[PDB]
């Protein structure tokens, strides 16, 4: 009944009143370019990956952020569209390092894959790359911090799903830092997790470093028996060997996160 | 009687450090109530 | 110009900062100008108030601030580090800022950043051997139309040439107060020379009413 | 109807303690007119009152220019529970700019009236003014002016004896640019980081503390209680058709007498200079550019500011904008390609770094600039640079990004064989 009407690339979907146009479009099965948005974390808007020409608008919208209006055409593959993921992308690469072969990311990166996808194939920036110190938040988690994007979806998930408030930025412009500022572990039981969510290799598992490359490793689906909350796993082997623990969504129980006891 | 020619905006060369804030506080007795949003904070 | 702190003898959590008896009657009034369930909206003026109290904000008076209003401390960190304003390492004295945007470097803004330094013998960004004076070069204060200006603590100090800022740092070094504003014939933002408006006596209450109220 | 624009008289002047000759506090601003039947302008409601707004033409001073009295009755709803606020944009940080200054240390109570006028056209409880840090003087003025309305009755229980209550609060800013931005200064207020935040929702429907909120200028607040009293359609006799009303100007830069002063809107950027800040230094024909609106909009060459005329429409179509009417002039000894590029270091120290256009564009573009001023570059390089600002425009969460792009882009249309040519200096310099 409140259902309005929209339409992606012209096909008409029936969506609730305060869907987003990046969730207009999961109903079609097109997924929006993303970096800060976490369907689980709050809104951010603020990688500005997501951009989507709205038909008869002038200017493109944050598709994790805007609802859609009634009637709104999304253009999730026009020139103007096409034109903003190339540009964000630019951006998102001038300052970032050479790492990918030293960068335990490498083969499930996000910002590799969708610059394969959807940025350009060549450079331009012809300067100097920012530098940034690296930061001690425990044993568990290794800060390789030049590669942080600022997307923060570390600091939402301390704040919102761990309930724990020691991330945020410090600084601003160019110079803007994700980190504690004091010298201080994010020692929580759900700390884990943010490797996971972290789309770069800024952050990642100091037992798991340089041991395997995504590719090479098989996915055995478990669970696990740490506890009794019986939380779904994805055991990562190589050659007879057990090389990590990842998170299994599951709705009704661990939805997509697991604890560090787990992990 | 009309005088143009003067600067009448001199008091503030008198102010001190706790100028601004000693004013905030002779302020806090005329305020109206504040508004409550029904808890503490927002983490209550 | 670091973002991130590392604990010293003299800026550790330990370094003894508290509010003085009169300072927290004015957090108070602070606090009162917020809606209840909305402390939080009092750390920048109580940050700024403990920076008057004690020149600077050692990571312990961030801490005091955050334990006032039951906030956590990082996002008190945040607004730290984020604002300019506040001095996270100590200062002179005489906290010197002078203005290089495009409206007073047209104006030569050069000439009297190039006088402090050779007056006070130091360069953009240090601090005096004494402790008395620390120089800084600022984004526009405000003031454009009076350049080429510095501010000095809360002082707006206008229209000036090397003269004149030379003779605002003598002044200073004597324990002595200069006068703010132009230094130049001026009183405030009026054009040189005479005005070019607002030369009538203006028209009292009820001139120019519509009828009706 | 109106043809030429200009000449403003003293008796039609609204800020008429521009320059400080008379008392600023309240004795002085009351025996001026301030003050005058505030009561009988608040027992005429909200909707005379936003009629007489949108009447009067009035556009926001703050730089965007949006029609005040259409944006205003954004708030003339019932309330739903929450209460409702007027934030007074005193930031002041666009370089240029200085009109907002003389308004709250010179007439402040022309302020403290317009939000209180302003503030019952909302429905609002309270204005909560958010003044930069830098301003502390002005600050303490403004304090010392709230005081004296509250010990009069003027602000407060039963404002004006009208059955309304109204609370001014000032709020000081701690450095940042970046928290004049309307949404980035609400942030500020609740105690976070000045970071604007995504529209929707819109201020009017979640603002300073998730409450129906309006940001307004200073300069659009203080005019309004004037308007009221002289009626919308005597402001709306000024300036052009869609540009009405008289607006405060700073002319800085390379003029023989910078300073500010009021004026009719679209009078002519040549009669502005010559007339009140005694013309371009070295004559008129020593003109090398001006930015007519603050460092974000634009710069003009001279053949441009020839005819000119200062409102949003004629400077729209020369490909600028009036933005906070702040004339910065560069007579023809200044080095433009230095002059845009100390701008975009502004921009780069301003930034809030929330976004990546503007976090990683504008860093991208000051350091390209500073190749560009000494001529360590080539010229292929000007048509990625103007391709670099368009990726940065349009795509940021505010408008600090555009601000950036656009006196770049500037710059690159109307002198680019000054660039062009610096590189070839260098070029033979290092062969
Ligand atoms: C970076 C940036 C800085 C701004 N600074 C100011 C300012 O200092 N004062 C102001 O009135 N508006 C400033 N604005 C414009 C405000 O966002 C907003 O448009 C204005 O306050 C609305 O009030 P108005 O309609 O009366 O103009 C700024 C905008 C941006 C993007
Ligand atoms: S985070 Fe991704 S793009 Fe960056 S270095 Fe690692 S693998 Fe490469
Ligand atoms: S560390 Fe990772 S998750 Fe956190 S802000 Fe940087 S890129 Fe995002
Ligand atoms: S455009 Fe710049 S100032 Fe505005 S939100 Fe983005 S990063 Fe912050
Ligand atoms: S995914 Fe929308 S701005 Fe990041
Ligand atoms: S450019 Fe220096 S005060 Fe504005
Ligand atoms: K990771």
């Amino acid at each position: 009944s409140n259902l309005i009407e929209v339409f992606v690339d012209g096909q008409s979907v029936m969506v609730e009143p305060g869907t987003t146009v990046l969730q207009a479009c999961e109903k079609v099965g097109m997924q929006i370019p993303r970096f800060c948005y976490h369907e689980r974390l709050s809104v951010a808007g603020n990688c500005r990956m997501c951009l989507v020409e709205i038909e008869k608008a002038p200017k493109v919208v944050a598709a994790c952020a805007m609802p859609v209006m009634k009637g709104w055409n999304i253009l999730t593959n026009s020139e103007k569209t096409k034109k903003a993921r190339e540009g964000v992308m630019e951006f998102l690469l001038a300052n970032h390092p050479l790492d990918c072969p030293i960068c335990d990311q490498g083969g499930e990166c996000d910002l590799q894959d969708q610059s394969m996808m959807f940025g350009s194939d060549r450079s331009r920036f012809l300067e100097g790359k920012r530098a940034v110190e690296d930061k001690n938040i425990g044993p568990l988690v290794k800060t390789i911090m030049t590669r942080c994007i600022q997307c923060t979806r570390c600091i939402r998930f301390a704040s919102e799903i761990a309930g724990v408030d020691d991330l945020g930025t410090t600084g601003r412009g160019n110079d803007m830092q994700v980190g504690t500022y004091i010298e201080k572990m994010f020692m929580s039981e759900l700390s884990g997790n943010i490797i996971d969510i972290c789309p770069v290799g800024a952050l990642t598992s100091k037992p798991y470093a340089f041991t395997a490359r995504p590719w090479e490793t098989r996915k055995t689906e478990s669970i696990d028996v740490m506890d009794a909350v019986g939380s779904n796993i994805v055991v990562s082997t190589r050659t007879g060997e057990v090389m990590r623990i990842l998170p299994r969504m599951h709705e009704d129980i661990n939805e997509e996160w697991i604890s560090d006891k787990t992990r | 009687p009309f005088d143009n020619t003067t600067y009448k905006n001199l008091q503030h060369h008198d102010y001190s450090t706790y100028t601004f804030l000693d004013l905030n506080l002779d302020l806090s007795k005329f305020r109206m109530p504040q508004p409550s949003s029904g808890r503490e904070s927002p983490r209550h | 110009a670091l973002f991130v702190h590392r604990d010293t003898p003299e800026n550790n959590p330990e370094t003894p900062f508290d509010f003085t008896p009169e300072n927290y009657k004015r957090i108070e009034a602070i606090v009162k100008n917020y809606p209840e369930g909305h402390k939080a909206a009092a750390v920048l003026p109580v940050l700024d108030l403990a920076q008057r109290q004690n020149g600077w904000l050692p990571i312990s008076a961030m801490n005091k601030v955050a334990e006032i209003l039951q906030v956590p401390p990082m996002r008190v960190y945040e607004v730290a580090t984020f604002y300019t304003m506040y001095n996270r390492k100590p200062v002179g004295k005489y906290h010197i800022q002078v203005c290089t945007t495009t409206p007073c470097m047209l104006r030569n803004s050069d000439s009297i950043l190039e006088a402090i330094q050779k007056k006070l013998g130091i360069k953009v960004g240090e601090t005096t051997p004494d402790k008395l004076f620390t120089l800084i070069e600022v984004e526009c204060l405000g003031a454009c139309v009076n350049a080429p200006m510095v501010q000095i603590n809360d002082n707006y100090y206008e229209d000036l040439t090397p003269k004149d800022i030379e003779e605002i740092i003598d002044e200073l070094k004597a324990g002595k107060i200069p006068k703010p504003g132009p230094r130049s014939g001026r009183f405030s933002c009026e054009p040189a020379g005479g005005l070019t408006s607002l030369t009538e006596p203006p028209k009292g209450p009820g001139f120019g009413v519509q009828a009706g109220l | 109807k109106k043809t030429s624009f200009g000449s403003l008289k003293d008796e039609d002047r609204i800020f008429t303690n521009l320059y400080g000759r008379h008392d600023w506090r309240l004795k002085g601003a009351q025996s001026r007119g301030d003050w005058y039947k505030t009561k009988e302008i608040l027992l005429k409601g909200p909707d005379w009152i936003l009629g007489e707004v949108k009447t009067s033409g009035l556009r926001g001073r703050g730089g965007a220019g949006f029609p005040t009295g259409l944006k205003w009755s954004f708030m003339n709803k019932p309330s739903d529970g929450r209460p409702k606020y007027l934030v007074v944009n005193a930031d002041e940080g666009e370089p240029g700019t200085c009109k907002d200054r003389e308004i709250i240390r010179h007439d402040p109570h022309k302020l403290v009236e317009g939000c209180l006028v302003g503030g019952r056209a909302m429905g609002a409880r309270a204005a909560y003014i958010y003044i930069r840090g830098e301003f502390y003087n002005e600050a303490s003025n403004l304090q010392v002016a709230i005081r004296e309305a509250y010990e009069a009755g003027l602000i407060g229980k039963n404002a004006c004896g009208s059955g309304y209550d109204f609370d001014v609060f000032v709020v000081r800013g701690a450095g940042a640019y970046i928290c004049g931005e309307e949404t980035a200064l609400i942030e500020s207020i609740e105690g976070k980081q000045g970071k604007p935040r995504l529209k929707p929702p819109f201020p009017a429907d979640v603002g300073v503390f998730g409450c129906p909120t309006t940001v307004a200028n200073v300069e659009t607040v203080a005019v309004s209680p004037t308007i009221c009293r002289r009626g919308g359609a005597w402001f709306a006799s000024f300036g052009r058709e869609r540009n009405s009303g008289t607006k405060l100007f700073n002319i800085s830069g390379h003029v023989n007498n910078p300073c500010t002063v009021e004026e009719e809107m679209s009078v002519p950027l040549k009669e502005l200079i010559e007339k009140h800040a005694g013309g371009v230094t070295g004559g008129w024909d020593n003109l090398l550019a001006v930015i007519p609106g603050g460092s974000s909009t634009p710069l003009i060459p001279k053949s441009v500011c020839e005819t000119v005329l200062m409102d949003f429409d004629a400077l729209i179509q020369a490909q600028t904008g009036l933005g906070t009417a702040a004339v910065i002039v560069m007579d023809r000894s200044t080095d433009i390609v230095k002059a845009i590029a100390r701008l975009i270091e502004f921009y780069k120290h301003e930034s809030c770094g929330q976004c990546t256009p503007c976090r990683e564009g504008v860093d991208w573009m000051n350091k390209v600039m500073a190749r560009f001023v000494r001529g360590d570059a080539r010229p292929a390089e000007i048509d990625s640079l103007w391709e670099i600002s368009k990726q940065i425009e349009g795509h940021t969460i505010c408008a600090l990004g555009d601000g950036a792009a656009w006196p770049v882009q500037g710059l690159i249309r109307h002198f680019r064989p000054e660039l062009e040519e610096r590189m070839q200096q260098f070029a033979q310099q290092h062969q």
